[PDB]
């Protein structure tokens, strides 16, 4: 099971930029991929993308897709393969 | 009546975490509800002070009480927070927030 | 080495069970009149050891069955 | 008072045990006695989860309950007891019979 | 890199205590009116982040006895 | 931390017959020594000597006393070094 990762604050944090994570996760709960991003009046700028655990949220979810209506930052999960490689927004 | 794992949805605004915790809004940690009869059933892992205990208080149910059904084992869930400068940073395995397994001490 | 035991009691996944040995067990609880459950054990062998009290008794056999005819 | 270890002189005779433990007559367990009041003490050990669930209580008192004070590291002691065939034996680590810690969980 | 607090609270050991950081919270139990409890603190800091809420209001600081001059509200 | 071993019952049991024990104990828990025989109207057989687990029966007590009335095992415990050599009865 397997995401993208991606890091903008990487130089900060020390850590890699961007590519992809495996997903470390527990015997028989559930595995998800997420992204962030922030919106300032139409201009995305990327924030971070990876693995995420076991939360209801994503559960059967096939594409990554955020809900808020206007939050500072946008999040979104899902449940697939890379499934955080393109995402969008509808409240 | 008996021992075992509830569903506790905890709204991170309801307990004024909002503040710092960007995702979720809301997260499924559970609850370990319900009493620890005897006998005590072998899918909550009593101990040996918890059967002692147990059979004591059937003895003094006054001056002793039952075991306690308690959370045994804990997943840990992944959460997007402020910084301490406000930058979007991400605890991935963030420890003992959500019951996985219930039993009986 | 399992056994198949009788499985009459609230934590029953069926009519009965396997386990390491069978157990009749008879308890007095929260005032009530005592209950008597029947079922599996593989745990804690020293509790059939137990002398009955005036409160619980403990009964544990280890032959296929064995804990159908049989009360106290 | 609070939430803490508490004396349990518990008697193998009371529990109908003294058929096949010859010694010790009485021994030492403890209880583990109290409530779990916010804010939890750094001797209670207190999960991520018990903070929450404690938390969640302080804003539904009636639906969710407050964590549980239990024994959360345990001690043995040493027996001597009548074999299968009556002869006496000993478990010198007989495990998990004593409270050695208490804690919130 | 420990500190010194005021130690106003029922586990209070003494008039004052130390540890990593020091607490002021403010806490309103069912039935109860609320209680104001100053101290000591090494374990959760992410506590201190909490907005206050209806029922609770968790304050951290970490220079020397600075939870004294110091009191709080909820919502 | 050390004590008398015995075991008449050694044979059975597959064990050592008689010598000593040095005792594995927990961090701060006491350690004590422990004897343990059959009375036949006055004729003393022995059935088991060695070491104990924090029991607060024993905490401070220099010599090995059993305490029970009329039993059919005798026992006794005991803290110190060899506390265990010898012991005796007086309810
Ligand atoms: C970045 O990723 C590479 C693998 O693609 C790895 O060797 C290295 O440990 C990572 N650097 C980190 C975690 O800072
Ligand atoms: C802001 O960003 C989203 C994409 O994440 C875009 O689809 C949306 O229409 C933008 N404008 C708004 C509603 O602020
Ligand atoms: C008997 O005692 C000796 C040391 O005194 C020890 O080396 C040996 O393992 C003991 N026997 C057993 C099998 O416990
Ligand atoms: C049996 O042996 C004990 C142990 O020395 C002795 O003190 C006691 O007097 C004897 N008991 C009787 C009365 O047979
Ligand atoms: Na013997």
């Amino acid at each position: 099971r397997e995401c993208i990762y991606y890091n903008a604050n990487w130089e900060l944090e020390r850590t890699n930029q961007s590519g992809l994570e495996r997903c470390e996760g527990e015997q028989d709960k559930r595995l998800h991929c997420y992204a962030s991003w922030r919106n300032s009046s139409g201009t995305i700028e990327l924030v971070k993308k990876g693995c995420w655990l076991d939360d209801f949220n994503c559960y059967d979810r096939q594409e990554c897709v955020a809900t808020e209506e206007n939050p500072q930052v946008y999040f979104c999960c899902c449940e697939g393969n890379f499934c955080n490689e393109r995402f969008t927004h509808l409240p | 009546s008996h021992c075992q794992k509830t569903s506790l949805r905890v709204n991170f605004e309801d307990i004024g975490w909002d503040s710092w915790i960007i995702a979720p809004k809301e997260y499924e940690a559970y609850e370990c509800k319900g009493g620890c009869f005897f006998p005590l059933a072998d899918d909550v892992t009593p101990t040996k002070h918890a059967i002692v205990q147990t059979l004591v208080h059937l003895k003094f149910p006054t001056k002793v009480g039952k075991a306690c059904c308690v959370p045994t084992k804990l997943s840990p869930i992944s959460v997007l927070y402020k910084d301490d400068m406000g930058v979007p940073t991400l605890k991935y395995h963030y420890e003992g927030m959500s019951v996985a397994e219930c039993g009986c001490r | 080495p399992l056994v198949t035991c009788t499985c009459e009691s609230p934590h029953c996944k069926g009519p009965t069970c396997r386990g390491a040995w069978c157990t009749v067990v008879l308890v007095r609880e929260e005032g009530r009149h005592p209950q008597e459950h029947r079922g599996c054990g593989n745990l804690h062998r020293e509790l059939c050891r137990g002398r009955p009290t005036e409160f619980v008794n403990h009964y544990c056999c280890d032959s296929h069955l064995c804990n159908h005819n049989v009360s106290l």
